[PDB]
């Protein structure tokens, strides 16, 4: 589904219509010899925020022939440690030094 | 029947990282890699011993 | 089709069997992401003429 470019200018100001953003970075990508087809794509509405915070990690794939994927995320390096518990205190991390 | 080491070997620990898929050809092949030189022989024959 | 490894070594002399070669310059070549399947391929008789 999609919004329509004149519901989103003439709506009353209360309403909450949500949106649909792509990805593509796992996107299947041409041949090598191939005729071109015509016709080209519009976006006519951008955020500006930026969205995505909610992003752990991405694309867990390897690449064809080089070492890092582009834009690939790594795992936060605090979602990984286990901190004892004090007497009084309850969740604390690891000295670090 | 222990076949003792041939003559003239170079001794490499297996690691998990040392085996890596990348393309030769028109195919995509796993390959080795030589950790002394740092090389690729995708072929699974023709890699030194 | 393709000849047998044996019938071409022990055949009459004046026999006349055909081979078959490939060209491979328009062959597809494989995608971006891929897990890399096993296996090769191998070629035993050659010519020389060309």
């Amino acid at each position: 589904q999609h919004v329509d470019a004149e519901s989103i200018m003439t709506a009353p100001k209360g309403k909450l219509f949500h949106l649909q953003f792509m990805d593509g970075l796992l996107r299947p990508e041409p041949s090598a010899f191939d005729p071109p087809a015509s016709g080209e794509d519009m976006r006519l509405i951008y955020p500006l925020q930026p969205i995505s915070v909610a992003r752990s990690m991405r694309a867990i794939v390897n690449h064809n022939e080089v070492d890092r994927p582009r834009g690939a995320v790594a795992p936060s390096s605090y979602e990984m440690d286990t901190g004892t518990l004090s007497r009084n205190g309850d969740l604390l991390y690891s000295p670090v030094a | 029947f222990v076949p003792d080491v041939p003559e003239g070997y170079v001794a490499v620990q297996y690691a998990h990282r040392l085996f890596s898929s990348s393309l030769a050809n028109k195919r995509n092949r796993v390959t080795y890699t030589h950790p002394p030189t740092g090389m690729a022989y995708p072929s699974p024959t023709g890699r030194p011993h």
